[PDB]
């Protein structure tokens, strides 16, 4: 009608619930096989700035 | 196509909020270039 919202693809609940499965996410690669960010990008933990 | 792929492949994004318990996290991640090592990748 005249209203709007958003669409948004989101991983569910627990997926991320911590570093140990953000690392254990997935995402493609040039030769065709899902690769898991830990092995790629390091993840740590530290606080910053609010 | 490489100037295409490597002005794609700068960029950074946000995580928004992950709650472990009470605690709120902030994601924050950066692959942003820095040095010029990381600009021959």
């Amino acid at each position: 009608e005249d209203r709007s919202y958003n669409v948004v693809a989101r991983f569910i609940g627990s997926s991320r619930n911590d570093p140990e499965a953000i690392g254990n996410l997935t995402l493609t690669a040039a030769n065709g096989a899902h690769v898991a960010l830990a092995q790629v990008a390091h993840i740590r933990l530290a606080e910053g700035e609010t | 196509q490489i100037t295409q792929a490597i002005s794609e492949n700068n960029a950074n994004a946000g995580g928004s909020i992950l709650n472990r318990g009470e605690q709120g996290l902030v994601v924050r991640g950066v692959g942003l270039i820095r040095n010029l090592d990381d600009l021959g990748n």
